[PDB]
């Protein structure tokens, strides 16, 4: 979507790894501010949006 | 009320440690009161901050 119409996509009732984008070499940005990026396969969430 | 010269130390003391352990869940500035919150979500580098 356009940045004036961004979406909003609800993620939830499911197994996040997020080491298949961290450890990946397609992003040049990975900025993570009141969690490691390595800490998020230790933590749940009520609901994790995009 | 007769005895409030003894109950009195004791309210004292309760409320000194009362509120010793209340301010143990203060942030001081940090992420969160909690260290175990804290060491479970950041690395060292930061989580020592």
């Amino acid at each position: 979507a356009s940045v004036y119409a961004w979406n909003r996509k609800r993620i939830s009732n499911c197994v996040a790894d997020y080491s298949v984008l961290y450890n990946s070499a397609s992003f040049s940005t990975f900025k993570c501010y009141g969690v490691s990026p390595t800490k998020l396969n230790d933590l749940c969430f009520t609901n994790v949006y995009a | 009320s007769a005895l409030g010269k003894l109950q009195d130390v004791v309210n004292q003391n309760a409320q000194a440690l009362n509120t010793l352990v209340k301010q143990l869940s203060s942030n001081f500035g940090a992420i969160s009161s909690v260290l175990n919150d804290i060491l479970s979500r950041l690395d060292p580098p930061e989580a020592e901050v």
